[PDB]
């Protein structure tokens, strides 16, 4: 077995004058036990649990959307064998990582990228 | 006195300023002797269009630092060279630097001024001053700033009139942790002091030329939302951090930028500056100013929490938001030449407000209510003698006083109602080009009436409108000239009849009229319900068929009240509309039964109809559920609350008013799922408010038990509040005035814990509701300290202790009392007096206030003269409505009361 978590968290600028409903000004993504530089972190189970850990703090809060993927982080199912990513997957799906302020602006701060084959 | 051109109130016409700089430094903690102040210097540079051995220029509360042992260095500019100072003085009642020269300026040449000043960052909300609230348990201190009309000189020394446009380069020298905002952006990123570390110096890029009353200085620790607006202007929503986390300034960032475009696109001129922000201010005087670039609020003018504010609220933030929009255009690229002139201010951002609101919110059809909020509050004052014409002579305009004094019904709400007719007999889009062209041509510059009429006359002929005459000579009726015709119809006849209204037939008008007070009317029309053709009244009396009738038909005047004018009928006609109102009310339109209800009630004030008749006119409201009749009815009736409240008549009127709204009351009831609802038409959630307060105020138990059981719920809950935000102001009041102490010390402690101004206004107007005289008394004593009442509350406070019957001789005495001692010491002298007075009657309370007029006439009244003025003139026209009517009234009310 083996978690599949994805680490979501970011920072408003410090004051005087901040602006509350900017992007975030310090933005962290982390896809656990994943290097850029080797690819696709793959699944090596007989099975997983996708985990996410968003930050939320008054009315701000992070989101993982589902994108162009027909299924969803969290919701996933038979598979082949998943692969996730924060660098593109040419095939793949692409899930959109959302900083959103409660009843005003959404800002796009990443994108998760997943992959399957059918089995 | 008066030879010496420093004695004189208006500036010289010697010298033209053409572009300032100053640097001012706010001390946001208190000196050894306990004083806020702040530090500046000022280099203006000025053109000597006339010879002259003196430089006049406006000082106010600025104490200088001698430089070569004057308070001014003056030098020359390209080859100029300045003689030299005899010496400098300032003179207080001018408010003036003057400098005495040993030679003369040369004409046509330019010179600059240097100065060094201190001045008084004072919680007094004019010029420089400072503004505080609590974050945690720190006390925060703002340097901000309020320069209209003339408190620039109080900031920095200016030719401080709005005619002397220039440009101005500001420099503020602030702490570290603090930002500096002005009219336009940061001139670069901000420079620590190499004096002091601790303090950053901020400059700002160059204003265009401007007025001085429009500049702006702020220095705070807010925190803001930012939104780009459609036409590329920046915006951004200034608060304290708090209430932008709590998305308070979110409605105000919704709202903002679309309307900005919207009039940029409605007038064909663009917004020139690259931003526009939006700062709300825990401490300041009026509800919002248009500082270009820079517009301050108070809070509850800008900030809105969608499950604690009304919709009420919701209106004040968009309507004000709207006004001070509009102002970039009419005030800030085109100004007045002179404050005598100032509806071409406040006439235009009144009117434009609406059509800027309506389209933010267009489902609210807010446009309607300008005949309530405008024409009918105008109309009030506007029928006196003592009133004033639109447009003043200049000559008559010349201290601070007479200045603020203009800032008026008659400024705002007038100017806002000839122009909802101006804009009415030519269509809105003819209007909006003249208008199109006016800006275009004025762009950064002055203008008078005419120079509006003249653009005005260009879209008529461009658009072949055809009029009696010109948009000058018909205008001129409704701008030179006080007041407003009645136009009486003779339907047996056809013939129109037109005169000065004036509430009291024995007023005294003194003010001639070069019209002989005769107006050129636009006249629109319904026959049974039917719109007949428009008609122009050019002389005191006419005849037509349009106004003549027969068997049942009925007609009524003045559709929709888009004109300046009052409708009397024949008795006929009269009944015919009555028996239509009982019959089917929905065929008038609902303007034009609150124009019935208002224009009868004013009818019979002025003895031009029965009052048995006006209050006729109020039996159908017992089948009326729309918001604009009820409350037309209610304002009339206020009168006759004010008249009748401490006496036999009462009870009668109470009781009436119990058995009309007691259905109304009940229809609410159920459409609300006994409260836990609120109807979605505005208009609806407005006479729901009416229904509630009117049924409460009147005696309709099911509506005493209801408020007080809501009241009760919340102590016994104090941090989940079950009283929606459009019930609050009434559920609060007669909770307080049915409870006792224990419901004033509740509500007391939640007005002290606010963290939203909405609910500390709602509070602050419910604790003078008690009955107990002793907490009244108390009550009053906290409107006059700073640490319980904010200055910029105290006197509206006071107004809600004199509108409780039980408060009434408690504020007259205390104002009787403490009047040299409060003159002194933000506070509007003149609402007050027309407040505390609204209720005299007798011959007794005329007395006394003959007598308050002699025991301070000498120190004088400031800008309370014409209020106490209109104070006389009403209160003996009281007297006499009361001897006269007492006993009509009291037997209608009785009777229709079972
Ligand atoms: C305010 O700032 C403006 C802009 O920096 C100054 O305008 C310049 O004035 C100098 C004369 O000293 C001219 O040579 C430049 O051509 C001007 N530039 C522009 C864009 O007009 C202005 O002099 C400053 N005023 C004061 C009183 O300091
Ligand atoms: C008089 O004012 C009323 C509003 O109080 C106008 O009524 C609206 O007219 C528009 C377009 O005809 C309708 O979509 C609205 O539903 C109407 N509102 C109401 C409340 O009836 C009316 O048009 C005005 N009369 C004139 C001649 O302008
Ligand atoms: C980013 O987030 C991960 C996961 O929460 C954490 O381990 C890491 O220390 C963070 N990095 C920074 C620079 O904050
Ligand atoms: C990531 O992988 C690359 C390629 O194998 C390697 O050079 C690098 O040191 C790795 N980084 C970490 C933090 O494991
Ligand atoms: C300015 O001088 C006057 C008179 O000397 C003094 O009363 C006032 O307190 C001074 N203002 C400041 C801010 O020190
Ligand atoms: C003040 O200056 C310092 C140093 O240049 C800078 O780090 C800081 O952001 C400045 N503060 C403001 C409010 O501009
Ligand atoms: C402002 O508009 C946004 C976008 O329509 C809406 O989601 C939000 O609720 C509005 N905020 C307020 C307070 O009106
Ligand atoms: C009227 O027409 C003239 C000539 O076409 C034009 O110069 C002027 O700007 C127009 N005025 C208005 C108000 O449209
Ligand atoms: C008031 O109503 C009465 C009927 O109750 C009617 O006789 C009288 O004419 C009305 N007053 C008028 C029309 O002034
Ligand atoms: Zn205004």
């Amino acid at each position: 077995h083996m978690f599949i978590v994805l680490y979501v968290n970011f920072e408003l600028r410090r004051g005087p004058g901040r602006c509350y409903n900017c992007r975030p000004a310090v933005v962290n993504i982390t896809l656990a036990n994943f290097n850029e530089t080797k690819g696709p972190l793959c699944v090596d189970t007989s099975h997983f649990t996708t985990q996410f850990v968003g930050v939320k703090f008054d009315r701000w809060s992070a989101s993982i959307n589902t994108g162009n993927c027909p299924f969803s982080f969290g919701k996933v199912v038979k598979f082949g064998s998943v692969c996730f990513s924060l660098k593109d997957i040419p095939g793949g799906c692409a899930m959109p990582i959302m900083a959103n302020l409660a009843n005003l602006n959404s800002h796009n701060i990443g994108t998760l990228y997943v992959s399957w084959s059918d089995g | 006195d008066q030879s010496k051109a420093w004695n004189r109130y208006r500036l010289p016409n010697t010298l033209k300023p053409d572009s300032y700089r100053v640097t001012l430094r706010p001390y946001l903690t208190p000196n050894d002797r306990g004083l806020y102040v702040f530090k500046g210097s000022s280099t203006v540079r000025f053109t000597c269009k006339e010879a002259t051995d003196v430089i006049i220029i406006h000082s106010k509360k600025l104490n200088y630092t001698l430089s070569q042992g004057h308070r001014v260095v003056l030098r020359g500019v390209g080859g100029s060279q300045p003689p030299d100072i005899d010496k400098t003085e300032l003179v207080e009642p001018t408010e003036y630097l003057v400098v005495h020269l040993k030679g003369s300026l040369v004409k046509d040449s330019q010179y600059e001024m240097d100065s060094e000043f201190e001045g008084e960052l004072a919680d007094d909300l004019a010029g420089f001053y400072r503004s505080e609230y609590m974050e945690g348990n720190v006390r925060k201190v703002v340097a901000t700033t309020q320069m209209q009309a003339a408190d620039a000189r109080k900031s920095f020394p200016c030719f401080d009139e709005p005619a002397m446009k220039a440009e101005f380069n500001i420099t503020l020298i602030h702490p570290k942790d603090l930002t500096a905002l002005s009219n336009m952006l940061p001139k670069g990123p901000s420079t620590p002091l190499p004096e002091d570390p601790n303090w950053n110096v901020t400059e700002f890029h160059t204003t265009p030329k401007m007025s001085t009353y429009l500049l702006a200085f702020i220095v705070s620790e807010f925190d803001y939302v930012e939104k780009q607006a459609s036409n590329g202007v920046l915006i951004r929503i200034w608060a304290r951090p708090s209430a932008i986390a709590a998305g308070h300034g979110d409605y105000a960032l919704n709202v903002t930028g679309p309307i900005l475009n919207f009039f940029a696109g409605h007038y064909d001129t663009p917004y020139p500056l690259p931003k526009s922000d939006q700062i709300g201010l825990p401490d300041f005087n009026a509800g919002a100013m248009e500082n270009w670039g820079l517009v301050t609020y108070r809070e509850n003018s800008l900030l809105f929490d969608p499950l604690s504010s009304s919709s009420s609220n919701k209106e004040r933030v968009v309507t004000v938001i709207a006004h001070e929009l509009a102002h970039q255009w009419f005030g800030n690229l085109v100004t007045i030449e002179w404050w005598n002139d100032l509806w071409l201010n406040e006439g235009f951002a009144s009117y434009v407000e609406y059509l800027g609101a309506d389209y933010a919110e267009p489902t609210w059809n807010l446009k309607d209510l300008m005949v309530l909020n405008d024409v009918y509050r105008v109309m009030a004052v506007d029928a006196l003698a003592s009133s004033h014409p639109l447009s003043t002579p200049a000559s008559e305009i010349n201290t601070p006083a007479q200045i603020s004094e203009l800032f008026d019904a008659i400024s705002y709400s007038k100017g806002a109602s000839v122009l909802r007719m101006l804009s009415s007999f030519l269509s809105e889009d003819v209007f909006k080009q003249g208008l199109a062209s006016y800006l275009h041509t004025f762009a950064y510059q002055n203008t008078i009436y005419l120079n509006l009429w003249d653009h005005l006359q260009e879209a008529v002929n461009n658009r072949s409108i055809q009029l009696p005459t010109t948009v000058r000579d018909i205008m001129n009726r409704w701008t030179l000239q006080m007041g407003f015709p009645v136009i009486t119809v003779d339907t047996s006849t056809g013939t129109l009849s037109q005169e000065h209204f004036l509430l009291d037939p024995d007023s005294n008008v003194t003010r001639p009229s070069e019209f002989n007070y005769v107006w050129i009317v636009p006249i629109t029309s319904i026959r049974d319900g039917r719109q007949q053709q428009d008609y122009w009244l050019i002389d005191v009396r006419a005849q037509n068929d349009l106004f003549s009738t027969s068997g049942n038909e009925w007609v009524l005047l003045n559709l929709n009240v888009t004109g300046y004018y009052r409708v009397n009928y024949d008795e006929e006609n009269w009944r015919k509309i009555q028996t239509q109102l009982q019959r089917d009310h929905s065929a008038i339109p609902v303007i034009n039964r609150a124009q019935i209800i208002n224009d009868a009630f004013n009818l019979a004030s002025a003895h031009k109809v029965p009052v048995t008749l006006a209050l006729n006119n109020t039996l159908f409201l017992i089948e009326e559920r729309q918001y604009m009749p009820w409350e037309a009815a209610l304002s009339s009736l206020s009168y006759f609350k004010l008249m009748f409240d401490r006496s036999e008549v009462y009870g009668p009127m109470k009781n009436y008013l119990k058995k009309q709204v007691t259905p109304l009351f009940i229809h609410f009831r159920n459409n609300t799922n006994n409260w836990r609802e609120i109807p979605e038409n505005l208009m609806d959630q407005y006479s729901e408010v009416n229904a509630i307060s009117t049924a409460c105020s009147n005696g309709v138990p099911e509506c005493e038990e209801m408020v007080s059981g809501l009241f009760k719920q919340w102590m016994e809950n104090p941090n989940n509040n079950p009283i929606h935000p459009n019930l609050r102001s009434t559920v609060y009041c007669n909770a307080i005035a049915q409870g006792g102490e224990e419901e004033w010390d509740f509500a007391w402690e939640q007005f002290r814990n606010a963290t939203l101004v909405n609910e500390a206004d709602k509070l602050r107007a419910a604790l003078a509701c008690s009955k107990e005289l002793w907490i009244l008394n108390r009550y009053l004593s906290y409107t006059l300290n700073p640490d319980l009442i904010r200055k910029q509350d105290a006197t509206s406070t006071i107004i809600s202790i004199t509108n409780n019957v039980i408060g009434q001789g408690l504020v007259w005495d205390f104002v009787q009392s403490n009047w040299k001692k409060l003159f002194n010491d933000s506070f509007s002298f003149s609402n007050l007096i027309q407040a505390v007075t609204r209720r005299f009657s007798t011959e007794y309370e005329l007395q006394q206030l003959e007598q308050f007029k002699k025991d301070n006439e000498e120190t004088g009244f400031g800008s309370g003269t014409r209020a106490l003025e209109q104070a006389l003139e009403k209160t003996k026209a009281n007297i006499k409505w009361v001897k006269e009517n007492k006993e009509v009234v009291l037997q209608w009310f009785t009777e229709n009361s079972k």
